[PDB]
RNA sequence: CAUCCGGUCGAUCCUGCCGGAGCGCGACGCUCUCCCCAAGGACGAAGCCAUGCAUGCCCGCUCACCGGACGCGGCGGAC
RNA sequence: GUCGCGGCGCGCCGAGGGCCCGACGCCUGGCGGAGAAUCAGGGUUCGACUCCGGAGAGCGGGCCUGCGAGACGGCCCGCACAUCCAAGGACGGCAGCAGGCGCGGAACUUGCCCAAUGCGCGGCGCGCGAGGCAGCGACGGGGAGCGCGCGAGCGAGGCGGGCCCACAGCCCCCGCCGCGGAGCCGAGGGCAAGCUGGUGCCAGCAGCCGCGGUAAUUCCAGCUCGGCGAGCGUCGCGCGGCGCUGCUGCAGUUGAAACGCCCGUAGUUGGCCCCCCGCCGCCACGAGGAAACGGGAGCGCUCCAGGCAGGCCCGUUGGAC
């Protein structure tokens, strides 16, 4: 009956990705140079996996 | 690289005294410019003495 | 009222109808990287600009050829193009102007046409060379990438003679 | 054929036309005056009011909630309203005889969602916006 | 610079509307490194107005004080 | 009578004038045009505001001066407001520039100067809240950037000198030190973009379809990811989408829609034929009539939004149309 009963993690530091068209550089590194079987998708489970 | 202007050659220095604005005569060292005074004073004396009759040079 | 009223002004880019749709994202990047591009307005400037050449030759073809008004403006439009570098020498008919592509119009940026002489290792080396002021055109520092140059400046562009 | 067409009947198509074209739901809506007239914003952008009332709706039939809302009057026409204040436990910033402004929903006019007779939405209450309330960009302890 | 997409059914084709996708004009909200241009109490209150400024100049007429004042007169104030 | 024609006014006479090719009346959150927004072509909506023209200066009337005003930073009256009074009297009109109250969703400094463009008067000048300069200013438009590389280099910023300026800033140039900072929306479909923890048809999301009654791919959080980007999102309006207002170009057996039938006036539409003349429409050309805007020729404001400049050995340099 009490509103905001659903409404405690840190944020993890890593160092900031470089802005400007330095961010156009990697995503066209992402997926047309550097590697992404099953043909690819965007993050999935097992592209995620294996990083970790 | 490249710097372009004016300039004005004048005959005599009498004809530089005539034909030409003030505030460049100040610019130079031609001329000393007294110290100016506010408009606004100017306009608040005028109508002050407009209010005033017959000799009002006392304001 | 102000003389500042009478100034005019006007927009340069066209936005797209449709924005999510993959191939035109795909090439889009895919331009960008080429020729690092900072944002998606240079390439909308440059639709914009490819679209204005190619509407008025339209409406010059559609004209007769012994037409007055298209001599003119065909002769004007094709001498533009020409030294602008955009459109090769050797082409001298309107229809040839249809054919014409955004690549070509970036062919001729500065990043470009300093790139292609052995100037500099890579477009980004370029855009950073160029922000810098160490590079001149016709004895000129120019510092503007976006700069276009004309086939007559190709052989006077240079290193600045004051760079260090 | 079916219509005319003839090279002296410009005056009839045009007529015509101008008959017709009042059939149009959203047309007459535009052009007509009674919606204006009807409107209690009066073709505003949104509107300056008071709440004087906070009550709780319930859902229509295929859901099951309760949503809640305040009664508002507004200030340049003094007639009555219900907004509704849409964020999670956003009600307990909004206090009675407060001072808010209201805009509109998606829809020109109509209802939107399971909402029934509902056609406005609290922004503004006490001179800050709901949306930076809620995120704790900034804090009523003016109020 | 000639574009469509989702929603009535156990499934299917239609009519037909609802909604989405673009541009511009304003208001609200978050945020904001440098330079250039630039609008700005019009939006059923042509409602109310302290305070200051917005139209002066000068040929004629000097026994004025030591010719400058002031006043008469002329032009302008209908732009 | 008027500067002047005229029912403009008066006397007399006669009877007329307008109307479905829409009179008269009523309404308008009605100044008009040059033009603006939108975008295949045909069009729809708007046009307070830069130029032209009209009208007004609290409402309604009247008048003097003057070539010219039925003028209001000129006078007289009534009405509604407002002010000073040593209570008998006197006095005012910001829809001019700043500023204040009220109202509203909504809108800036009670600044400096005539140096420029012009106007008034005038011989080596004065004045001008016209106008110019500065201040606030994410309405909005244009240009750069938060790195490149295995080391060097350059920004913003500060301290000084020039140039500019009516005085000062600003831009730009020269010297010494040298603050490198990205948010707003979203991740089921339309529509580009997925991993744990909570809650349990409650709390909440959701423009539409829909989710949530123990994996919630949709709520609240963390990770990750996507779009645009110094901008992003929400609300209302207009155009488009819409061949859902259809001239181009809809539909009318059954989906919404052919009057129960006939006569018939306005209205709309009307077979074929004459070789040349006149008249109407039509096509082409031309004269005449403001620019700004739009189109468009030429010119490297470092580019650009812009502007009409500019080069020396210039169509008579140019501003064509
Ligand atoms: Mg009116
Ligand atoms: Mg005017
Ligand atoms: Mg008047
Ligand atoms: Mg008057
Ligand atoms: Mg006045
Ligand atoms: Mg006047
Ligand atoms: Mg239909
Ligand atoms: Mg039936
Ligand atoms: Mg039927």
């Amino acid at each position: 009956t009490s509103a905001g009963k659903v409404r405690k993690k840190e944020k993890k530091e890593k160092p900031r990705p470089p802005r400007g068209r330095a961010y156009k550089r990697l995503l066209y590194n992402k997926n047309f140079v550097d590697d992404t079987h099953n043909g690819r998708r965007l993050g999935p489970n097992n592209l995620l996996i294996r990083q970790k | 690289g490249h710097t372009v202007g004016f300039c004005n050659a004048y005959q005599n220095m009498d004809a530089l005294m005539k034909y030409e604005p003030g505030f460049r005569k100040i610019r130079c060292g031609l001329i000393e410019a007294p110290k100016p005074v506010s408009r606004k004073q100017l306009k608040n004396l005028k109508n002050r003495r407009l209010k005033k009759r017959g000799t009002e040079k006392a304001t | 009222p102000r003389i500042s009223r009478h100034r005019n002004s006007s927009k340069t880019y066209s936005t797209p109808k449709k924005p999510f749709t993959k191939p035109r994202l795909d090439a889009e990047l895919k331009l960008c990287g080429e020729y690092g591009l900072k944002c998606k307005r240079e390439i909308y400037r440059a639709r914009y600009m490819l679209a204005k050449i190619r509407r008025t030759a339209r409406n010059l073809l559609t004209l007769d050829e012994n037409d007055i008004k298209r001599r003119f403006e065909g002769a004007a439009l094709l001498r533009r193009l020409h030294m602008l570098g955009i459109l090769d020498e050797e082409k001298d008919q309107l229809d040839y102007v249809l054919g014409l592509r955004i690549e070509d119009i970036f062919k001729r940026r500065l990043q470009s046409v300093i790139v292609e002489s052995k100037l500099a290792k890579s477009v980004h080396h370029a855009r950073n060379m160029i922000k810098a002021r160490h590079i001149s055109v016709g004895g000129q520092i120019v510092n503007i990438p976006s700069y276009m140059v004309r086939i007559s400046n190709t052989s006077r562009v240079a290193i600045a003679d004051t760079s260090s | 054929m079916s219509k005319t067409s003839g090279l002296y009947t410009a005056r009839k198509l045009r007529t015509v036309r101008r008959v017709n074209r009042w059939a149009d739901k959203k047309y007459r809506k535009a052009h007509l005056g009674t919606w204006l007239k009807a409107n209690p914003l009066e073709g505003a952008c949104m509107a300056r009011g008071i709440v004087t009332q906070k009550i709780g709706i319930s859902a229509k039939q295929p859901n099951s909630a309760v949503r809640k809302a305040v009664r508002v009057q507004l200030t340049k026409n003094s007639k009555k309203i219900t907004a509704f204040v849409p964020r999670d436990g956003s009600i307990t910033y909004i206090d009675n005889n407060d001072e808010v402004l209201v805009a509109g929903f998606g829809r020109a006019g109509r209802a939107v969602g399971d909402i029934p007779g509902c056609r406005f939405k609290v922004i503004k209450v006490a001179g800050i916006g709901l949306l930076a309330l809620f995120l704790r960009k900034r804090e009523k302890r003016a109020r």
